[PDB]
């Protein structure tokens, strides 16, 4: 009896899910339920009160969009359970009583996110068996290594794994709240200078395909800031569903920046490179050699033309000056979590450590906290 | 003449009676055995023109009982059951190459073509002409054999009616690894070098192709000119037989120029060139894969991009990935290895077009399959050959326990009861879905940073404990599975190079776009036709289980095929040959499923002096369990003598033989000291009763 | 044992033995038979007479008398286990044992006899001219008496 | 029937084994035997749980580092066990069945110890016949002597054994218990006064590692403390895994000064120097001539550039001013004991003070006791 | 001229000071030197850049809190100078030039921190006499005692010292870096399970307040986690300075055990039970009965409510089953160091162990570390 388990990547602004084996997900759209908020005028178009993610894309005009996965941990339970049922049925037309399904975390996130996530999968969609997998060590699996750090920086968290030879060092995964949601934000904040303002929520996904389509990150950010307030080279011209044409100068790239200087939101933590850094200087010598030589990246908000230079540029100044960095920036840095998660559940190993129904019913959902990581 | 066609009556059944009794055969100029429903035959060096038509009204089913052991009863013995049993059944043809399989078949095929009077008038259904075709595709030479069968060659032979209609021809189980890969002292298929022997000059100049002797291909074997047997009349042989099956000049110009294609693509390298953050991949020279594509009729950026890019493809982008110099060699690979099994099926599936029979008709299968091996090193191939011969041979030895059982029912009723050990474990040594030897090759194909090392150590991990597993006491690149036919070794060098058969679904995409017809045709057709898997390993299981269904669809009856000594003399061979080649055949295992099998004359006759059996002529009914009891106090173990007698196990049969020679001493001691009384008792009447009265008439008067 | 005797043959025994055991250590010398025949004097000649004794069985002692009397041919040789001995090379009921048979029975199992041995017994034993040797008429003459 | 005895030379931290007849041991690598302590993220790589000396020191950042034998006694036997079935199959690989072996052991050993090695070498490797040897004598037998006092210094044992002309004086040896693991735990503690931290096992050795490449023995220690905290030019560089870079200043010759004066870790004892001297005094006088003439070496922990001078001129200020004093201080201390172990076991004469089977099993262990020394 | 001598114990976390033959420190507020990150908006509430310790308590809302003194170890020199400043001049109010000041240490402590700390308080505050002492001793002068192991655990360091008869062992002497700061870190890093997030160094001082406030170590681990997740006896509410009420449940115990099994944060050490053993077996036997006897406790970190129970438990299994094992626990772990200062500065012949100015001007800074321990 082959069955292919599925591999649902249930991000923090994205969903990517898929069967295992494929090289690629199958299905990928936005995790938006969507409601309507005016008053419906025409006798018949008045029945369907809620859109999912992609859906909601084509009607933003009419409804709110509301996510219900802030900065990792799951708000709104119904909404998750609305996304999920339609990811299962109307995006992949697979019945998911049949199939097993792999589900993706934060490191640390709270315990009772994993407690009803595994409850609902095992009630509802009366699943046979499903595993919870942190993003990292599926970033490290899809990368083809073992060794190293991994800065998976989704648009809800960004968290940094050090892993060796298959061991992690559960004592050195730093975490940090500020991920690409905050970087639209920034960008809807900082657009303000120039007159653009952006309210609304499809306004806001307006400023996130802006941030998506022109932000890049420099190398330094004086000699830019100078060269952007020195001429008009740096300028690019966006298009608004309306026509409506704007002009963004030096707001181009001090939108990604604050990701290396989080004190623009006003947050007291350091940049991704000083994390990384106070990561490996957690963990031993011998580990910090492999730790140097084998950086990796994951996640979207990673996908900056300029941020594997600067990343770079920095933990060398950071790090002894005869250590060799190299850091690894695949083509793939988005769903590369899920090109892991596909690996790992087509392995014919794996089979025994899923998280069989008998086992949940016996035992109750706490096992969840027992056969994961 | 010296029959002995039936072993199963003789005293005791040993692997050394079993080869006396086929030297006395061979010696006897006879080669079959009908050995109950199996039928072992040994290649003669020797052209038997046995008879004529004359031999199936001389060798039909009507006196078995009397009747030689002949290949040719299978044929009427086959009619006969679906006659009766209205059920079709299969024949499978199995020996190692070079065992007379192919003689076999054609002899089969004479014999069921010459039993309805009809073949003379349709002859011209074109049914075994393409048989050196598919040997030319499907063999390849090997270190101890210049002609061995590589696949599962399957012929399906129709009838309606008693009417034979067409045929219809299958492979099941190519090696694909053999086309890029390949060990020493031995090469690639056949047909390559026919070509490249029997090529003409209009394809020297227009095809690059001056090259012959040192594709990477071919070149790996060391030494290509071992077959020079062969030469270019076999490629022009060939030819005419490929012109015979109504093929235009544009489909063999075709054929020749993907067999180009292939060789070219096995003489590409890569260079480690450096890049944005790595060093990754790059080609060396752009002008073979130019000349690539010029004669595929397809983009040359496409074979650049689909053999050096990765290209993970969602819906709303297509992002390209630099590859490594092994994942692009796996990628070659593969591409090589497609190519080469869509031409196979592609010529295969025309050839059962043209003599396409009816539909929804009665079926007999002829299957020719590979023989066990074990060579001096063993690889990838020999594993997987001995995992389908381990399939097979669990296959016969189910057969042979029906045939024990049905004839324990027909002496008595109750002896089903009797248990039976089967290869099950092996089978799930080699590939048990949780912790299988081929399921762990395939979880270390994909697992990050692997190598033969680490999987030589996961299989010692996970099968220590197994007793057929046997772990090297050096720390060797090696292991030992207990086959049924012995020890077998194999080395762990290279298999992560012999599974990485991953087809991305660009290169699909790429080829059916092809300017050329053939290919977009054959594309199309794999395309539409396609769950599976990526790895060779997975695609030989595959075709394994439905080779199995297809069996299981029917009712299995084959014969064996034994070798001599391979130097091909004539009546003459050697007795250690005889055993290995009994090994590795497995007919070794009936010995094992008799476990007992005496006859009761036996105890009839001299099994009475112990007691000193008083009466004569004993009948069935005489007291003869509790006999032994009350000459060796053993509890009633044997099965049951009577009329029915299959009884006397063996340790209590050499009890019983080492009490009867200790016996016969005794009485051999008795009759010597009886001699001696007699002897010094004549001595006493000499010398006194015979001497005094003679002297009292010396002393008389 | 002597407690169970078979008085018929125990006057052969008696005689043998005191023809060949005396009141001696054991020794038997031609001048004890010579005096209990012919004492009294016979003139000597040579026609046979210049080869006697070649095949002397051993030493004699009056231990080993009584032990020997007791344990070889005392009630020996039953007709029962004669029967039982010849038979168990043979099948048939008559006794049909080849010549031949017996003499690979002899000359290869066992310790090994002679063919001179072979011929003693052929000399002696009754023989068809197939060579089917037969032991009832033997083990009667055997058991009758001389 | 020609087969070389093995010689297994299984010293206190390190494994020095071969064949007999060589002029260098086959095969070196410490005696530790390491196993995880992190968990295991990856899905099979969790099935080697201990790794032998060589392995263990490639993985030191992993894994806990822990020797069998401390002191001279070998206090885990499964350890030891594992090491030797390591030295014998997977690297010699040479099965043990068919060549007698010889082994080696301080002068003053419980008695237990010897026992236990018997018993094993016996049931579990099958060994046809075995041999313990004082270490002692083995370096009088390399050095190609037969007279003189061995100083036998390893890193779990340091003890003086006085031999004249094959006749050893078993009332004058003399045994401590300060060797070169103590130094280089007083290497670490006094390290600390720099501000660099070794705490863990693998910091351990990195400082051993730097004990074995910087340190050395001075002739006088007032003059060398002066001239040390009055200029930078003893001062020295070394660079840890990580690229980071210490100096070391008079630490650099007061870590091997406490085997002069093991006061520094508080023993009551006194120097090697003046072990040697109580020991020769010990010992008859025309014993004593030939003793003092013929002061040799041997054991790793005598390595440090400037011994052999300190040491002739401590004993030369003990013994009486009239004597000549000779120290032999020959390039091989280090694996001495199994060139003279060698030297021993390819004798022919040696075969018959083997320790058959035969003797063991119709005796028992006890043979050990009457057939060694 | 009757002058009262200072005595001032900079701890790792608070500073305790006061007078010399008083019963408590007159002055206790953290060591912490903040300085506001944000932009001062109002003209003239811009020139206080640096706060020191309580009123950087006041106003943790704005501005930054950095500890001058990381793991013992003074790291930022300028904020220990402000630090001291204050301490002298706005809290005591008295001139440090008329007063000598007693100063304390850890044990195993780098030199160049004392030579900077006596040059400092030489040259800048010009004190006339100033001395360095070690805790431990200070703790035994309090606790009216001379024999036994002082268990000095701050929120920097954790060591031990075995005194018998005022005759110290410095060979036994052990020092770890857990304490209890790695426990608020601990205790931040585990308050995530239920939710909770604090990042900040004002959520750190929060979670340090709930440490100190809720936090105790049970007798059985595995008892009580049992005990604890089989019902809610266990749990107990706080309220955050917002009215935010948050409950915690096991990880109330779960904070501070990792003093007895430090592989919780990774520490390849073991707990403060075995080194409190293992530094009792590194004493004569003599030595032995008394430090069983006599086991002493001190610093902060030492005061959650059943440690001195729990301690004794595993001493007790771990010590021969024939000996008496006492350890004390007063009423004044916290600032016992200093009471023990306050003995020792107040005694008249201890006017004779100063450090004059004019020893340190003639011969130099180094004579801290021969007049010190
Ligand atoms: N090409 C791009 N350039 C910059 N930012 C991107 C790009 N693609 C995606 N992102 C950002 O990444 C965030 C989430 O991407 P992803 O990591 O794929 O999903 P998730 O965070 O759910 O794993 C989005 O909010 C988006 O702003
Ligand atoms: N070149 C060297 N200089 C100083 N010390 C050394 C040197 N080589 C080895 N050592 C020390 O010798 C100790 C053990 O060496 P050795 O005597 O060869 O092994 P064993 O003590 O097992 O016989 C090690 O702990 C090491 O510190
Ligand atoms: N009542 C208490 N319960 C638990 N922990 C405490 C208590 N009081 C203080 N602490 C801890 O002790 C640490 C420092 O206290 P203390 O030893 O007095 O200062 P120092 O470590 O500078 O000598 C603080 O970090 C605090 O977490
Ligand atoms: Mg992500």
């Amino acid at each position: 009896d082959e069955t292919t388990a599925l591999v649902c990547d249930n991000g923090s602004g994205l969903v990517k899910a898929g069967f295992a084996g494929d090289d690629a997900p199958r299905a990928v759209f936005p995790s938006i339920v969507g409601r309507p908020r005016h008053q419906g005028v025409m006798v018949g178009m008045g029945q369907k009160d809620s859109y999912v993610g992609d859906e909601a894309q084509s009607k933003r005009g009419i409804l709110t969009l509301k996510y219900p996965i802030e900065h990792g941990i799951i708000t709104n339970w119904d909404d998750m359970e609305k996304i999920w049922h339609h990811t299962f049925y109307n995006e992949l037309r697979v019945a998911p009583e049949e199939h097993p399904t792999l589900l993706t975390e934060a490191p640390l996130n709270p315990k009772a996110n994993r407690e009803k996530m595994t409850q609902i999968m095992f009630e509802t969609f009366n699943v046979p068996a499903m595993y919870v997998a942190i993003q990292a060590v599926l970033s490290l699996y899809a990368s083809g290594r073992t060794t190293g750090i991994v800065l998976d920086s989704g648009d809800g968290v960004t968290h940094n794994v050090p892993i060796y030879e298959g061991y992690a060092l559960p004592h050195a995964i730093m975490r940090l709240d500020l991920a690409g949601r905050d970087l639209t934000d920034y960008l809807m904040k900082i657009l303000t200078e120039r007159g653009y303002s952006f309210v609304t929520t499809a306004e806001r996904e307006i400023v996130r395909d802006i941030k998506e389509k022109l932000c890049y990150v420099a190398l330094d950010f004086e000699n830019e800031m100078a060269t952007a307030a020195s001429s008009s080279s740096l300028e690019k011209s966006y298009e608004l569903p309306d026509g409506q044409v704007i002009t963004i100068g030096n707001e181009r790239f001090r939108c990604p920046e604050t990701l290396f200087q989080p004190s623009f939101i006003g947050m007291e933590s350091a940049g991704i490179h000083e994390t990384t850094y106070n990561s490996i200087m957690k963990c031993d010598i011998d580990i910090r050699k492999d730790l140097y030589a084998n950086n990796v990246m994951s996640g979207g908000t990673t996908m900056y033309p300029g941020i594997a230079d600067r990343m770079q540029k920095e933990i060398t100044a950071l790090a002894p000056s005869t250590m060799k960095i190299k850091i690894i920036a695949p083509p793939e840095r988005k769903y590369s979590v899920w090109i892991g998660g596909s690996i790992l559940a087509s392995l014919s190993t794996f089979q025994q450590m899923w998280i069989t129904k008998q086992e949940y019913d016996e035992a109750g959902p706490s096992i969840v906290h027992r056969k994961c990581f | 003449e010296d029959g002995v066609e039936d072993m199963t009556q003789l005293e005791d059944l040993q692997e050394t009676t079993v080869l006396a009794n086929l030297k006395t055969r061979f010696e006897r100029n006879l080669i079959y055995t009908y050995i109950g429903s199996i039928l072992v035959s040994v290649n003669p060096y020797r052209m038997f023109a046995i008879y004529g038509p004359e031999q199936v009204q001389q060798y039909s089913g009507r006196a078995l009982g009397e009747n030689p052991p002949h290949l040719f009863a299978i044929a009427n013995l086959a009619f006969a059951k679906m006659l009766d049993a209205k059920q079709n059944q299969c024949v499978i043809i199995s020996g190692e190459s070079g065992s007379g399989k192919t003689e076999a078949t054609k002899l089969i095929l004479r014999c069921l073509a010459a039993m309805n009077q009809r073949r003379d008038v349709m002859q011209q259904i074109k049914i075994l002409e393409a048989t050196p075709l598919l040997e030319a595709f499907g063999n390849a030479k090997t270190v101890r054999n210049d002609n061995s069968s590589r696949f599962g060659k399957f012929v399906e032979i129709f009838l309606e009616g008693g009417v034979i209609c067409g045929a219809i021809t299958s492979q099941y189980l190519l090696e694909k690894s053999r086309i890029v890969f390949q060990a020493k002292n031995e090469r690639n298929y056949h047909i390559f070098y026919e070509l490249l022997a029997g090529l003409p000059a209009q394809l020297r100049q227009a095809f690059s192709l001056q090259e012959a002797e040192t594709y990477y291909y071919l070149n790996q074997g060391g030494n290509c000119e071992i077959a020079g047997k062969s030469d270019a009349d076999d490629f022009r042989r060939l030819l005419a037989a490929m012109e015979v099956l109504g093929f235009t000049s544009e489909d063999q110009d075709s054929i020749f120029r993907i067999l180009a294609s292939i060789l070219h693509l096995g003489n590409v390298y890569f260079e480690k060139h450096e890049t944005d953050a790595q060093e990754v991949a790059s080609v060396v020279s752009a002008r073979e894969i130019q000349a690539v594509a010029e004669l595929l009729q397809v983009s040359p950026e496409g074979l650049q991009k689909a053999i050096t890019f990765k290209v993970t493809e969602t819906i709303r982008e297509k992002i390209f990935t630099p590859l490594t110099v092994e994942s692009a060699v796996d990628a070659r690979d593969a591409i090589a290895k497609v190519l080469y099994a869509l031409l196979f099926g592609w010529l295969i599936t025309r050839v059962n077009a043209l003599v396409s029979p009816k539909q929804d008709t009665l079926s007999i299968a002829i299957l020719d399959i590979y023989g066990f091996e074990d060579l001096s090193f063993n690889s990838f191939e020999q594993l997987c050959i001995n995992y389908a011969n381990e399939n097979l041979q669990y296959l016969f030895n189910k057969i042979v326990f029906q045939e024990e059982q049905e004839e324990y029912i027909r002496e008595q009723m109750d002896w089903r009861e009797i248990a039976f050990a089967d290869n099950q474990p092996c089978i799930n040594l080699i590939s048990l879905k949780p912790y299988g030897i081929l399921r762990i090759l395939d979880d270390q194909c994909c697992f990050p940073q692997a190598t033969d090392h680490t999987f030589l150590q996961k299989c010692h991990y996970h099968h220590g404990a197994n007793p057929l597993y046997s772990k090297p006491k050096m720390p060797l690149p090696e292991f030992t599975i207990k086959h049924y036919a012995g020890k077998v070794t194999y080395q762990v060098h290279k298999f992560l190079d012999k599974n990485h058969d991953q087809v991305r679904q660009d290169v699909l995409d790429l080829f059916v776009h092809s300017r050329t017809r053939v290919v977009a045709h054959l594309f199309s057709s794999h395309a539409a036709q396609t769950y599976k898997a990526h790895t060779v390993a997975a695609k030989f299981q595959q075709s394994l289980l439905d080779l199995v269904e297809k069996m299981e669809r029917c009712n299995p009856l084959f014969v064996r095929c034994l070798k001599p000594n391979h130097k091909k003399e004539p009546g003459l061979f050697e007795p250690d040959v005889m055993m290995a080649q009994l090994r590795y055949s497995g007919v070794l295992e009936t010995v094992r499923i008799r476990k007992v099998r005496l006859p009761f004359q036996v105890f009839i006759d001299r099994y009475r002096c112990l007691v000193a059996l008083k009466l004569n002529v004993p009948a069935d009914g005489d007291m003869c369990v509790s006999l032994l009891s009350r000459l060796c106090t053993v509890t009633p173990d044997m099965y049951r003598v009577g009329i029915s007698k299959l009884f006397l196990k063996e340790h209590l049969h050499q009890l019983l033989e080492s009490m009867r020679e200790r016996v016969q001493n005794r009485a051999a001691l008795t009759l010597q000291r009886y001699l001696r009384g007699f002897f010094i008792q004549r001595h006493f009447r000499s010398l006194r009763r015979k001497i005094i009265l003679l002297q009292s008439r010396a002393r008389g008067f | 044992v002597f407690a169970m005797f078979d008085q018929s043959q125990i006057q052969e025994f008696k005689e043998a033995f005191n023809m060949i055991d005396q009141n001696r250590d054991g020794f038997i010398d031609k001048e004890d038979l010579h005096d209990m025949l012919a004492s009294l004097g016979k003139n000597p000649t040579d026609e046979y007479l210049d080869a006697m004794m070649n095949e002397a069985p051993g030493p004699i002692n009056f231990t080993m008398f009584l032990t020997m009397f007791g344990e070889k041919l005392n009630g020996t040789d039953p007709e029962d286990v004669i029967r039982n001995a010849f038979a168990c090379f043979d099948e048939e009921a008559t006794g049909f044992i080849q010549e031949d048979y017996l003499r690979e029975l002899l000359t290869t199992m066992g310790d090994r006899f002679t063919d001179e041995e072979v011929d003693e017994l052929y000399r002696e034993a009754p023989i068809d001219k197939k060579g089917n040797f037969n032991y009832i008429e033997f083990t009667r003459i055997l058991k009758h008496g001389a």
